[PDB]
């Protein structure tokens, strides 16, 4: 069958698609705005001097002399980069100190640090979840959680955003399927992946009524407080200190050192029974180089500064709740986000129609705000590849460096161009 | 996944034959045991060991290559990715049959030594068929 | 082992039948392909 | 010119390698050790099931006993019955700049590698042969330490945003233009993690309805990116041009599995150098096959960029081929430039598309300024743009060291894998107890190396890797080659049947 | 003599993978191997 002439006639006729699709239309992005110098409090964007409300350093610490001095010393002693994957002469004596220091800060038992903030939660979830497992995940989860859940070939069942009734209704249905196969329901684990202080909606998740469900339906919790670490609570420990929840009920906590610590990398903390497993199983921790020492020396000093002065979180939250009050009244824009979150959104009331028109409309307020003295940015997503795509919005981020007069000027300057574009 | 490809390693057939050859020497050394029952014990122990190690233990001794996709298959089902009649799956079937002729012959075909070896050989032969690849009688060791 | 062949000649007829069936089964599976179970 | 193959691949210089097979007597004697270890592991599980106190390993909380068990007891059988026994030589912590001479923190265990305990003494001056430091750029004093210190004072430790957001500096624009000049392509893009370059850009190219022809021994990041893409995956024999060329025929004359429709596109994933099995890929034949079947290529050269080529351009310059014949060109900065991060190079139409449809460009933070400046300063030295001659010396010295060091091991009777020009030299030691003995003996003789086991390689193919460097001197190589000879005689590691003639 | 005899025990420890075992696990294997040989000579003598 299929003689050597048919076989060679079929090979000469095939035609593959090109490796990249031609541009069907002028994309909304493809115009990376260049930043001249460091993205500090008073930056220069596209050759214009303007205050930024876009960077994610809630505590400053990016232009802190004390933090740069502690990184220069470790630069002139260790070099720049490691030359190994933490398991072949790649582990220094600063990595151990940082891992010992993080656990003491979180009052947990152990810690593990990664060299990249995206890969810490996309490598942790598939290490515990497997083929025949059930995972209940919130609908407004970030992309890293989605990637981690896709990697772990497990059953995924998402519930609505911030309603315990839907999660309980979802869990009751799974409780029925145990009665219909008791011998199979004894080898399947259940997880509840929840992210405190969601970055896609700017809302806090309720833990006090979510811990009760764990002890009634035997399902473990995976917290992802990557936006509340160093912000919420009296000491900056996250949402567990905010509510008053005992730290031992959470099972595993994940964050990154790229927002409040102003560094590179991510970490996980928890009991020593659950953390020691992913030293041999985490994909991004075994088959990858370790974090450069000068970066870790910068995280240790930031931890020192946070521990020494615990009154900075109060002054962060006081002026975080000060701009969220002056942004009520915009004809066209509605504030979406909690009164405590330091990075809330700014949606569009009465959406035009198509998805491209709103993006262009919002890009009109951003471009016009940069002519004055307020640098903003708008949220970016991968529209084709995402479970539940959020609407277009403009990010507003608040740090401790901005004064109150500066906040008032931003609030009054963002209202004059909002009632002259959407009118 | 260098687990389904262990029965391809250089010198595992010869190291498997020598194991059975050594089992028959520690049994022959027992001070007061007759030859036919020595041969019967050899065959029974080899068959029980092979049945346990090939048709009872499900999963890999190490972390599974895929996300736990081999956690419900015995070592016979995942051998050579489940492709039937490979070089090793012929050897592992011929060996316990050839080992049965010797123990039938050295027992002088005794009537009581044929109701033990036959029941043993059949137990390590039934599961090797292509039809019973993935089937679980009743529920014995299903999960 | 001189008596062993004597016993083989006196061995029951139903046992040599099974022996022959096994010998035939060893030759039937020795000339097969590979056919992946799909 | 030198010799030709039936495919059409042209070699300009001889290409030869050796993969001597394990002798039969040695192959049989490793199964005895593995069986003994298995038997004693079983006798240990049952004994520790209820008798042995084992008041060490942590257990689940008292309030969570009703839950389904977190792990599977039999899953990590080898991790606590084999690996654990000899895991005292793997996470060795250092306390100095790693190159050619490292300081190690001494540690000793009392409960058989269940809980280590640091003493406080430091083993100074250890010959380092375990870290990727080709060209010897991993140092703490030089011209690159000033450029990284000046850029770390007027910038910071890191950025706090994303490329598509306000986190795109001019340093990145300066680096991405220089990488393109280095490689010889139209455009390039830099990411900030080598592992996250493969697992976060491969899914942006192929998808459902496309084929991937992956290699047998590919890195973990390549496999993870392929699995996230959402395409069909088929593995061919390692570095076999007769097996990969047979998989390219049945993929075209049989189409998709069920619908029997034509594939949208076919992508080929290979690597320049395979680290473990230190060997080079046959680019002439692989390129001759993609031109006849209209496939696409994806080269991953993290271990060859800067280590091969008369000027350090990689494997494409090592053979002499056109860099425009390779669709996608990956690399890392963490193995030859003494830094961190990755890159992709290619046509301007492909980089412009990756700049908007890549997970890293929109969801992950950018590179750091202090590490970016070192890449710039270092890659300006290989080119000879600094106005000196510190780019030719290192390149010439690495090749000189490799050629000298491989022949001396061949002439002593060891078994070495791989091509004759690869800077990674895997020694062969098959017994599962010689893995534990070799590390201990070598560290006792002030030499640091790395060993691999059974979960990473095949059952009877344990080995020890010997990553070379251009910072090693002739004296250091003679010293290292001396103790290796004594230890090989002490453990009887010379299995070579046809020992080379001096 | 004695020093050269110790090397043979060292080589015996590596082939059988007894090198990486606890001391109480060495005694079990050594006894269980000496007993087999010891009872393989009594049988050999009584069957000749």
């Amino acid at each position: 069958d299929l003689t050597v002439k048919e076989k060679e006639e079929l090979i000469e006729e095939w035609q593959p698609e090109p490796l990249v699709p031609p541009v069907p239309k002028d994309h909304p992005a493809l115009n990376y705005n260049i930043v001249s110098g460091p993205p500090s409090h008073k930056t220069v964007v596209n050759g214009k001097e303007c205050i930024n409300f876009a960077s994610f350093n809630f505590l400053g610490l990016l232009d802190n002399p004390r933090v740069k001095a502690a990184a220069l010393a470790s630069l002139k002693k260790y070099g720049v980069g490691t030359c190994g994957p933490r398991g072949f002469y790649g582990t220094f004596d600063v990595h151990l100190d940082l891992e010992d220091r993080l656990a003491k800060f979180m009052k947990t038992e152990e810690a593990i640090i990664y060299s990249y903030g995206f890969a810490t939660i996309a490598s942790a979830i598939p290490a515990y979840s497997k083929r025949g497992d059930i995972v209940f995940v919130d609908r407004a989860a970030c992309f890293a959680i989605q990637k981690g859940l896709q990697a772990s070939r497990s059953d995924i069942k998402l519930f609505k955003h911030n309603d315990m009734a839907d999660l309980e209704r979802l869990l009751k249905e799974q409780e029925i399927e145990d009665q219909k196969n008791p011998r199979k329901a004894r080898v399947t684990r259940r997880f509840i992946v929840v992210e405190g202080l969601y970055m896609n909606t700017g809302t806090i998740c309720p833990l006090p009524e979510l811990v009760k469900l764990k002890y009634k339906y035997k399902a473990r919790i995976f917290l992802e407080e990557s936006l509340s670490f160093g912000v919420l609570g009296e000491h900056g420990r996250g949402v567990t200190e905010h509510y008053g929840i005992n730290i031992d009920d959470i099972d595993l906590i994940s964050a990154n050192m790229e927002n409040a610590l102003a560094s590179i990398g991510g970490f996980c903390c928890g009991r020593s029974f659950v953390i020691d497993h992913q030293r041999l199983s985490g994909q991004g921790y075994c088959f990858s180089a370790s974090l450069p020492p000068l970066l870790a020396a910068a995280a240790i000093e930031a931890l020192n500064i946070m521990e020494e002065n615990p009154g900075i979180f109060a002054v962060l939250k006081e002026k975080c709740g000060q701009i969220h009050k002056a942004l009520q009244g915009i004809s066209g824009l509605k504030v979406v986000g909690e009164s405590l979150s330091p990075a809330f959104h700014l949606q569009l009331e009465e959406s035009t129609g198509s998805r491209e028109q709103d993006v262009r409309l919002l890009q009109e307020i951003v471009d016009q705000c940069m002519n004055r003295s307020i640098a903003l940015t708008q949220a970016r997503y991968l529209e084709k590849e995402e479970k539940c795509l959020p609407p277009p919005s403009i990010r507003v981020v608040v740090t401790v460096e901005q004064t109150e007069e500066e906040l008032e000027r931003a609030a009054s300057t963002i209202k004059e161009v909002a009632q002259a574009v959407l009118l | 996944n260098p687990n389904t490809r262990v029965m391809n390693s250089r010198g595992i057939w010869l190291s498997y034959v020598l194991a059975i050859g050594l089992l028959h020497i520690v049994l022959l050394s027992i001070p007061f045991v007759s030859v036919p029952v020595v041969w019967t014990l050899t065959n029974l122990i080899h068959n029980m060991g092979m049945y346990i190690f090939l048709h009872t233990v499900k999963g890999t001794p190490f972390e599974t290559p895929d996300q736990g996709k081999a956690r419900l298959l015995t070592h016979w089902e995942q051998m050579d990715y489940g492709v039937q009649f490979t070089a090793s799956r012929k050897f592992l079937t011929i060996t316990p049959i050839v080992l049965y002729f010797l123990t039938s012959f050295y027992t002088k075909y005794d009537q009581i030594h044929f109701v033990l070896n036959t029941v043993s050989l059949m137990s390590v032969l039934i599961p090797k068929l292509p039809q019973l690849h993935g089937v679980r009688i009743f529920g014995i060791n299903k999960y | 082992l001189v008596e062993m062949v004597q016993a083989l000649y006196e061995a029951p007829a139903y046992h040599l039948i099974l022996e022959g069936i096994l010998i035939l089964w060893i030759i039937r599976l020795l000339f097969s392909k590979t056919y992946k179970l799909q | 010119i030198h010799h030709v193959t039936q495919n059409g691949g042209l070699y300009k210089r001889p290409f030869n390698e050796a993969f001597e097979e394990t002798p039969m007597l040695v192959a049989v004697l490793t199964y005895v050790g593995y069986g003994v270890l298995t038997l004693f592991g079983y006798l240990r599980d049952f004994l520790r099931y209820w008798r042995i106190e084992k008041c060490h390993h942590a257990t689940e909380r008292e309030e969570q006993k009703d839950f389904v068990s977190l792990y599977q007891d039999f899953e990590n059988f080898y991790t606590r019955n084999l690996y654990m026994r000899i895991r005292d030589n793997w996470n060795r912590p250092i306390c100095s700049v790693p190159g050619a001479r490292v300081d190690i923190m001494e540690r000793q265990s009392h409960d058989y590698n269940w809980s280590f305990k640091y003493t406080g003494n430091i083993i100074k001056g250890v010959i380092n042969m375990g870290s990727y430091n080709y060209l010897g750029f991993a140092r703490n004093t030089g011209s690159c330490q000033e450029a990284a210190a000046k850029v770390l004072e007027e910038y910071g430790a890191g950025v706090c945003s994303t490329r598509q957001e306000i986190g795109n500096l001019d340093k990145h624009e300066e680096l991405e233009e220089l990488v393109a000049r280095f490689l010889g392509v139209e455009a390039a893009m830099a990411y900030g993690m080598g592992f996250a370059t493969n697992s976060m850009n491969i899914p942006a190219l192929v998808g459902k309805g496309c084929l991937i022809l992956s290699d047998e021994l590919n890195h973990a990041s390549l496999v993870l990116g392929a699995r996230l893409s959402g395409a069909t995956i088929r593995i061919f024999k390692h570095n076999n041009m007769q097996s990969l060329e047979k998989l390219l025929k049945d993929a075209i004359v049989y189409g998709q599995p069920r619908t029997r429709r034509p594939w949208k596109k076919i992508l080929i994933l290979v690597e320049g150098i395979y680290s473990m099995e230190g060997s080079i890929v046959r680019l002439p034949e692989v390129i001759a096959l993609k031109k006849k079947y209209k496939a696409y290529l994806y080269l991953d050269e993290a271990h060859s960029i800067g280590a091969l080529g008369p000027t350090g351009r990689g494997v494409v310059e090592y053979f002499g081929l056109d860099p425009e014949d390779v669709d996608v060109m990956m690399g890392t900065f963490t193995k030859s430039f003494g830094a961190s991060g990755g890159y992709i190079g290619g046509k301007k139409e492909l980089i412009d598309y990756l700049r908007t449809h890549s997970h890293s460009a929109v969801y992950a933070t950018s590179l750091s300024p202090p590490v970016v400046e070192q890449i710039i300063t270092s890659m300006k030295c290989i080119m000879g743009q600094d106005g000196t001659s510190l780019g030719k010396e290192c390149v010439q010295q690495l090749a000189e060291n490799t050629r000298y060091f491989r022949r001396r091991l061949k002439e002593m009777g060891f078994i070495i894998y791989g091509n004759e020009d690869s800077p990674v030299v895997p020694l062969m030691l098959y017994m599962p107890a010689k893995i534990g003995a070799f590390g201990r003996e070598m560290l006792k003789r002030n030499i640091g190396v790395v060993v691999v086991g059974f979960p990473a390689t095949p059952i009877i193919e344990s080995r020890a890797r010997f990553c070379l460097s251009a910072a090693h001197t002739k004296e250091i190589l003679d010293t290292a080659l001396k103790e290796i000879d004594e230890v090989g005689d002490l453990l009887q590691l010379k299995y070579s049947r046809h020992r080379l003639v001096p | 003599a004695w020093k050269q005899m110790s090397w043979f025990y060292y080589q015996y420890l590596l082939v059988t993978a007894l090198y990486m075992l606890e001391p109480w696990e060495r005694t079990v294997f050594n006894s269980m191997l000496v007993s087999i040989v010891g009872m393989a000579l009594y049988t050999g003598y009584v069957f000749m």
